[PDB]
């Protein structure tokens, strides 16, 4: 004997297995900002949009909208009960809202765009995450089409 | 950006450099850790199939020299000592197992005793890597690495060798079956928005899998019986089971290419009974024709069997190629049009002789059209295009066009044409019947002149 | 002038016998002779006289065979284990140079040497001339290894793990107990995989524990990193592995070690997923030697599916 080649016997992969599409697929997109009011109480809203195959999750699609202190009301559920470290939001910008600016303030473009980059960056890495996916805060923030802040937090 | 490939095929030339360095100084460990700096490229998952393929040429080119500075040091007396187990020691996977393989088949050349136990290690240690792109291009580096040495028929009587062609058509089976699996694995990953470039990448890929079933025709030992219990009932058994129709039809047409004719006249009813198993977005009417395609040029090829009179071609595809169509859910009309000018050309080069057989095709091509509840035919329209391309092979192809108007069913397929095209193919064949010229017509083709003639000026 | 008498001593068998390497701090490796327990240490103790015309006064001289364990690089806590005397010289003068022989019959020496981070085993011979004020000593160590046979039973180590709903696998390893020179021949099974793996490998790691009870200093370090899968596996997908002990040269476990510190052996298997999760099990293995003859990257346990 010049080589060990020692390894230990496998069980042979079935073909549906092999060739079966993964039981992994999960993407979900943050895009078309829009303005929401007028005046005062102006305020952007996102579309959230879901792809699936996880059993966990209620719809294998969904889409809905989402306002910047969602994400914030999200990150402070879960921070509550879940003991995930949840990962960091793409930041309050509250001198952005302060008048006579430079810019378009909250609603400049550059803003939003790294803003909306930052919130899916957010929402891929805690939605993948698997003891958030037992959270019934985060199902609620994905597939309920508005979010009902008096609710009892479960599992 | 597109620089990523060039600094990485920079860094190749430059640890290559210094690989080659050391094997001029017999520095072998030190040379080794270079080939695992070089091969550290491979690892990346930013650069698209076309790019990667560059950057694996560039490596395996380089892999090269080190290949053959051991299997002469190796073949001189001078062999490097658990070189096997020492190359295992990377810490990262596709330098490991490019450079085991590397040394696997130095090895196989060098210990023939240890032939059937390393071939078998190599196509089962790459297991290690399930990524797709990463996992196809390892798999084609050891179907490339080992084509001299896997084993054979007409071989060398060395008594102390291991592994017979049972273990070659296994080695080239297994891999085929974990390169279909990568390459099928392709259609699911990345974002849903790049469905289209998903396969057109797996398209560009296509090569890497289908040069297994090529290794498996290049193997002496693959004979008629082989092939009808082992090669193929492999090969089908994966081709059925991976339910994707880019793959599906890929593996299909290249079945019909690769092995002889020989092998496909023995296997007939189960390759066109696979073709109906087959995902609806298959064109199962290319595969069918390109088999026929093949079959004729097989038949007028001198110096060769010809085809056996057991083998009862005509009926076979006749049969077949109407379950065939029953197994599709929504065939365009023109396409079954299209295998029935494959059924003529099939009978009128395999089987001059036979006119009924013609006939017979022209006789359920009526059914055929006469079921179709059909609406009028424009010359427009594909199915006219191809029933013309039909009735043009008779007239067109035989010696004597007497013999063409002695078939019963040629004419009433005329029926279902345009104005237009009637006017056109009358004209055609009472064309051809002067410009070749005429002796006495018989009772049965005197009718057939006139129902031309008719068909012309109304 | 510098000192009055120089102490040199060579062993009977110091031509045949064998030596050994010792790994200390900064990469430096150290040689000496190789001994085991029961075998006789015997030689000659060389006193060299350096300034002729003077003489040194004494009130003995002495040879000792040492093991002790020191801990924390403090000599207060320094405990021998070990010691034999043997009397060379009644207290006297020495104008020229001498010798002196040595034997200590059967020596015992129930623990192996090793030099930690918290903890040192070694064994040396020390002579002394014992001087009015301030004794002349010199240290000559020596390398001690402990063998053992091929053990009774060594069951393989296999078992069902995971996260619930999340990602199931069934790992095995060959053996329990592997020599130093050894390899971990196992396989990876996957039952469920609804996260997306980006590699898995298998790591070595070392734990050092100083200390008695609540007293209990733990030092580790991960020996190697040995990548063993490199992708997305599916459910039904089988992973060898082959990993080469030859390569990373440890030591072998040493478990309460007169009841002062262990030194044990761990794999640790670790999947990565695309967002840089971290998914681990941890399994102790013996290695023995044989006889010639957290945000950016959360870590979730992988639990047993009983």
């Amino acid at each position: 004997t010049v080589a060990d080649t020692r390894r230990l016997i496998t069980k042979p992969q079935n073909l549906n297995d092999a060739y079966g599409p993964p039981s992994n697929f999960l993407e979900i997109d943050v895009s078309n900002p829009q303005t929401v009011g007028v005046g005062r109480g102006r305020f952007t809203t996102y579309e959230i949009r879901v792809k699936t195959n996880l059993p966990i999750f209620k719809l294998k699609e969904s889409t809905v909208r989402r306002r910047y202190s969602d994400f914030e009301w999200l990150r402070s559920e879960l921070e509550r009960e879940s003991k995930v470290v949840v990962p960091p939001l793409p930041g309050k910008a509250f001198l952005r809202q302060l008048p006579f600016r430079g810019d378009d303030g909250i609603f400049d473009d550059n803003f939003i765009e790294e803003r909306k980059q930052g919130l899916e960056q957010f929402i891929n890495k805690v939605a993948g995450h698997p003891l958030a996916q037992n959270e019934r805060c985060l199902h609620m923030f994905l597939q309920d089409e508005i979010i009902d802040k008096s609710y009892t937090p479960s599992k | 950006g597109s620089k990523l490939l060039d600094e990485a095929i920079q860094a190749v030339k430059v640890q290559s450099f210094q690989m080659k360095r050391c094997l001029d100084k017999n520095k072998l460990m030190d040379a080794l850790k270079h080939a695992s700096n070089m091969l550290g490229e491979l690892r990346t998952s930013m650069l698209s199939p076309k790019s990667y393929y560059e950057l694996y040429m560039a490596i395996s080119d380089e892999l090269h020299y080190l290949e053959v500075y051991l299997t002469d040091e190796f073949a001189k007396g001078r062999k490097v000592a658990d070189l096997y187990e020492l190359v295992q020691y990377a810490g990262n996977i596709i330098p490991r197992l490019y450079l085991l393989i590397t040394v696997g088949v130095v090895y196989v050349k060098s210990f023939p005793q240890s032939r059937k136990d390393i071939l078998k290690d190599l196509v089962e240690m790459c297991r290690g890597v399930q990524h797709p792109l990463r996992g196809l291009f390892l798999r084609n580096y050891l179907l490339q690495c080992t084509r001299n040495i896997l084993p054979d028929e007409g071989e060398p009587t060395d008594e102390e060798t291991t592994g017979d062609i049972s273990d070659s058509m296994d080695f080239v089976l297994l891999n085929f079956a974990e390169m279909n699996k990568l390459w099928v694995r392709m259609q699911h990953q990345g974002h849903s928005r790049d469905r289209e470039k998903r396969e057109r990448e797996r398209q560009e890929l296509r090569i890497l899998v289908g040069t297994n079933l090529v290794r498996l025709s290049q193997l002496e030992g693959v004979n008629v019986e082989r092939y009808k219990q082992i090669v193929l009932t492999g090969i089908l058994e994966q081709v059925v089971n991976c339910r994707d129709a880019l793959a599906q039809e890929y593996l299909m047409e290249c079945i019909i290419q690769v092995f002889p004719d020989e092998f496909h006249l023995q296997t007939l009813n189960p390759f066109l009974r696979a073709c109906a198993e087959l995902h609806q977005n298959v064109n199962v009417k290319n595969i069918i024709i390109a088999l026929i395609d093949r079959l004729a040029l097989f038949a007028h090829r001198e110096d060769g069997p010809g085809i056996p009179a057991d083998i009862k071609l005509f009926d076979i595809f006749s049969q077949q190629v109407a379950t065939v169509i029953q197994s599709r859910q929504d065939m365009p009309s023109e396409d079954v049009v299209s295998l029935q000018v494959s059924l003529i050309n099939l009978a009128m080069k395999c089987y001059p002789d036979r006119v009924d057989y013609v006939d017979k095709v022209l006789e359920t091509t009526v059914e055929i059209f006469n079921k179709l509840n059909l609406e009028h035919i424009a010359t427009s329209s594909a199915v006219s295009k191809e029933l013309t391309r039909l009735l043009k092979i008779p007239v067109d192809t035989y010696n004597n066009i007497l013999t063409v108007l002695k078939l019963k069913h040629f004419h009433p397929l005329f029926e279902y044409f345009d104005y237009e095209s009637r006017k056109s193919m009358s004209c055609y064949v009472l064309s051809n019947v002067l410009d070749y010229n005429t002796e006495i017509v018989s009772q049965d083709q005197v009718d057939s002149i006139m129902n031309l003639v008719s068909t012309l000026i109304q | 002038f510098g000192p009055i008498c120089e102490i040199d001593i060579v062993l009977n068998d110091g031509e045949t016998r064998k030596m050994a390497e010792m790994k200390t701090e900064d990469g430096k490796v150290e040689k000496h002779y190789l001994f085991y327990d029961g075998e006789s240490v015997s030689g000659k103790v060389n006193l060299a006289f350096k300034q002729p015309g003077k003489r040194l006064e004494h009130q003995g001289i002495r040879i000792e065979f040492v093991g002790q364990i020191e801990l924390f690089n403090d000599k207060s806590n320094t405990h021998e284990f070990v010691n034999l005397v043997k009397e060379l010289a009644l207290p006297g003068e020495l104008t020229q140079s001498r010798s002196y022989d040595f034997e200590f019959m059967q020596v015992e020496k129930p623990y192996e040497s090793y030099i930690g981070a918290n903890v040192r085993l070694r064994y040396f011979l020390k002579v002394t001339i014992v001087r009015r004020l301030t004794d002349l000593v010199k240290e000559y160590d020596l390398i001690v290894h402990q063998l053992a046979t091929y053990p009774d039973v060594n069951n393989s180590i296999k078992m069902e793990v995971g996260i619930e709903d999340c990602l199931h696998i069934e790992f095995e390893y060959n053996k329990s107990k592997y020599h130093l020179k050894d390899v971990i021949v196992g396989k990876i099974y996957f039952l469920l995989v609804r996260i997306k793996i980006q590699h898995m490998e298998l790591q070595l790691i070392k734990k050092e524990i100083t200390g008695i009870g609540p007293s209990t200093t733990t030092e580790t370090e991960t020996i190697a990193k040995y990548e063993i899968m490199d992708g997305a596996p599916v459910k039904g997908e089988s992973i060898p592995i082959r990993l080469f002990l030859a390569g990373y040269d440890p030591t072998p476990t040493m478990r309460d070690v007169n009841k002062k510190f262990s030194v044990r052996y761990f794999l640790n298997l670790v999947l990565v997923d695309e967002e840089d999760r971290r998914y681990f099990k941890q399994q102790e293995i013996i290695l023995w030697r044989k006889a010639p003859e957290s945000a950016e990257q959360p870590e979730m346990g992988l639990v047993p599916r009983g």
